[PDB]
DNA sequence: AACCGCCAAAC
DNA sequence: GGTCACCAATCCTGTCCCTAGTGGCCCCACTGTGGCGGT
């Protein structure tokens, strides 16, 4: 349930495997209300490759990434490509588009993203797939589902200690906080329909409407985590 | 020349599948069936009794008198059955003239010219004789060959009927009778035509008739099981499922094809052995490659020097006393065999 | 001599299935069939009554008088049938001259030279006599041997016809009659020629004719079945299926092969018993290996000293009065049996 | 600058 | 001209074994099927 309930394992391989499984979107969200510093170390160590990291609780190469403002810049470049609906599924040829919208109207008889709170996935460019993991990985705060950008947007004072515990400056931290809060995912609707996006004709007021179906990250992530639990 | 990214050849010879059967007064096709027998085998291996350093293992005195339980498939001739019949069909196509795939049009045009020059020299005649000779002596019976007095009967789509009365009298190197050479001459001409003319459709129906001994053992194709359970048989046979619901014990198509293309004895000037046509001339008994990669006798070394071999072929018809280079005979045996002879883009 | 990772020999002797049958006035082959019968089996074993410390088990007074239900197959001669017949075919090939597979070429040349030297000593004659003697005395009937007056009739592919009048008069060690020694001499020369000449195709048809007692029990090959259900027969017989759906009760070819190759009494100087040719000389009656891995008498220890044994055979041709070493007679009996005699690369 | 490089791991 | 008679019955007593064992060697394919930012 809690972060350091899984840190009790003396074997680092089993620990890091369980931690990497815990912070992946195909499993349940772990509570980090007690553990904010250690949470930041592992979340910022997830930004590296698997074969580049021996242990996720190594503090120094986390500070190597954090002190390097060519590393965190890439992680805040990847926030603009945070979707509620994946346009690159299953065809990846849908070129440089991002759909971020509120869930639709709730219906009693059908299931959609309206039946869950608004969560975000990422889809831009495979080269930066690790750089998203810092700011898109979902965790449990106090008693509330949250990700790093949303929890650093308003409630920064709770994370000041956790961020300054490594030796980050106040100037850099507050400039990082305002640029992250300014670079939060807006209501992104593409200006043009892509060549590889599937369109259909549905009967509208006195004619037809062009409809592009896009999957929701939330319903997919729920079906994935339901499938790993072997429930259906 | 340079080897292309894509360089395919379709095979020219198409053996169907050799099925073992016998005949009664009632039926002209009764399939020879295998049955699972559970026998008692001893512990006779090196590793049962010795370490890798040739020192005796620490075992009980009664351990080497213990047995292994063997689950094997057996095929015997039923009692008082006189003859056993092995039958397969053979189709011959002209697929060695033109590559099936080729990336470089300079390579494609060169290989098309080489085949046409080899055709007018009468090179396909010599290759057709060696394929035909393997059919008449019964190389394709493998371990059933010359176990009894075997009669081979061949019916071609032209309407020709050929008969070898006894295969025990014939060999590869032995001096044949006048009638047996006439069968070799006429059938080789029909295969050569099929190998060279794309317009010609040619097929043969080949049947062996072996004088069976009393409850004689048959040796068909065995399937390749690398891992086996304790219930199922460690030795299993290739089977042809008949139209009713019975399994005739069978040879693989590739097994029959391996026998017909056992023609390669050009690898040495005084070579006694005929290898199955391979790019590196693999000898499975001795466990060596008779055409190593370091040598110039391997296929890929000969195939890149095809411009130099095309020069020698064009001086062949002008004399027609000097014979064709055995490297060129081996070359066209690999193209008839077919395959994918592709390097890569560097 | 170093054991290579490929070292292969095909067996030289090819017995088929041996089939039990009788003859009527109308039919020349009536198959002897087995039927399932259920009998009472009393609790007679040690473990039925006693613990492993030789103390009585705490069971009922009455339960030792209870009887297990046995489901067995029995084969009896039908009433008033005078004679029963057992026949098999024997093919002989020359496969001990050269290994079927050999990785090391220096090993191949040595084993080829050894076989040629052993042939010129007249060593294949001695082995052929022992194989022949097992056919004439009827060792291959196993438990049906000398249960009546048995006549053995042998027809070879050369056109020879040999007849043993009564096998009860013959033994391995006994002094034979002049006519019986003539049959042993002539048939041994035919087997020797088949063991040594690859160009010869030799086959025999061997039939035993036993004067049956009234409803006498037949003892064919039993199937090795550990996985037996409650309803099924605990004792099942090996059967040859006829052209019509009748099952003749039969011996395994390996069972017949085990009888002919019961020739090994070289393991001791005054050895009375003849073992089935084994790499470690396994004796299941005594439960010991007569050629243990500790000794130099086992196959692999003798096969490692081949160059030393070749030197001894080279003192044959000029001398020809000294006998061949018993180790070399045993060596060639294992190569005639054939097998996989290899060791991993190191 | 057109073309070699970066990037993942479930049961 | 057409159908295949009713009335009840399925036996109880005891048990399915012991011994020993399921092999070595070698191998499991080459071709193609990428979006995106940058030096």
């Amino acid at each position: 349930m809690h972060l350091k309930e899984l840190l009790e394992i003396t074997d680092t391989t089993e620990r890091d495997r369980s931690l990497r499984r815990a912070f992946s979107p195909y499993t349940a969200m772990i509570d980090i209300t007690g553990s904010e510093a250690v949470a930041l170390i592992i979340l910022l160590n997830l930004t590296y490759r698997k074969n580049q990291v021996d242990d996720l609780l190594d503090k120094k190469l986390a500070k190597q990434a954090l002190k390097s403002e060519d590393h965190i810049n890439k992680c805040i470049k990847e926030i603009a490509w945070f979707h509620t609906h994946n346009l690159k599924y299953p065809d990846i040829r849908v070129s440089k588009q991002n759909l971020a919208v509120e869930p639709p109207t709730l219906h009693s008889y059908v299931l959609s993203s309206a039946n869950y709170p608004k969560a975000y996935g990422w889809s831009h460019n495979s080269a930066k797939v690790n750089f998203a993991k810092l700011f898109v990985s979902y965790f449990k705060w106090q008693n509330q589902v949250s990700w790093l950008a949303q929890v650093l947007a308003t409630n920064s004072d709770n994370w000041k200690s956790a961020f300054t515990s490594l030796g980050l400056s106040v100037k850099a931290f507050k400039s990082l906080c305002v640029t992250v809060k300014n670079s939060l995912p807006e209501e992104a609707i593409p200006d043009s329909v892509d060549r590889y996006s599937r369109q259909i004709r549905m009967p509208y007021h006195d004619g037809y409407l062009a409809v592009t179906p896009v999957i929701s990250h939330v319903v997919q992530s729920k079906i994935q985590q339901a499938a790993i639990d072997k429930r259906a | 020349m340079e080897l292309c990214n894509i360089l395919k050849y379709d095979r020219s010879l198409y053996p169907g599948k050799a099925v073992f059967f016998y005949k009664t007064a009632d039926s002209d096709f009764v399939p020879l069936e295998a049955d699972i027998n559970k026998i008692r085998g001893p512990k006779s291996g090196f590793t049962e009794a010795f370490t890798p350093q040739f020192s005796p293992k620490n075992i009980s005195p009664q351990d080497l008198t213990h047995n292994n339980i063997l689950t094997l498939e057996e095929c015997y001739v039923p009692p008082n059955v006189e003859h056993i019949f092995c039958r397969f069909s053979l189709r011959v196509q002209a697929n060695s003239l033109v590559p099936s795939g080729c990336s470089d049009p300079e390579v494609f045009s060169l290989l098309k010219e080489l085949a046409e020059t080899f055709k007018e020299c009468g090179g396909y005649k010599e290759l057709a004789v060696r394929y035909c000779r393997n059919i008449l002596i019964g190389t394709w019976l493998w371990r059933n060959q010359n176990t009894g007095n075997t009669q081979i009967e061949i019916k071609t789509s032209k309407g020709s009927c050929y008969l070898i009365d006894n295969t025990r009298k014939l060999a590869w190197e032995s001096k044949w009778a006048s009638d047996d050479l006439k069968v070799l001459e006429e059938l080789s001409n029909e295969i050569e035509s099929a190998l060279t003319d794309p317009n010609v459709f040619w097929s043969a129906d080949i049947t062996a008739k072996i004088e069976a001994s009393f409850c004689q053992e048959i040796y068909p194709s065995q399937i390749l099981n690398d891992k086996v359970k304790q219930g199922e048989a460690s030795k299993q046979f290739v089977k042809a499922k008949c139209a009713d619901g019975r399994y005739a014990v069978s040879f693989n198509s590739v097994k029959i094809g391996a026998a017909l293309q056992s023609i390669d004895d050009w690898w040495d000037e005084d070579a006694s052995k005929r290898l199955r046509v391979h790019e590196f001339g693999a000898d499975k008994e001795i466990g060596v490659a008779r055409r190593p990669p370091d040598s110039e006798q391997n296929f890929y070394s000969i195939f890149k020097n095809t411009e130099w071999y095309l020069s020698a072929l064009k001086n062949c018809i002008t004399n027609k006393n000097e014979k064709i280079d055995p490297a060129i005979y081996y070359l066209f045996s690999v193209l008839i065999k077919g395959g994918m002879f592709q390097k890569k883009a560097e």
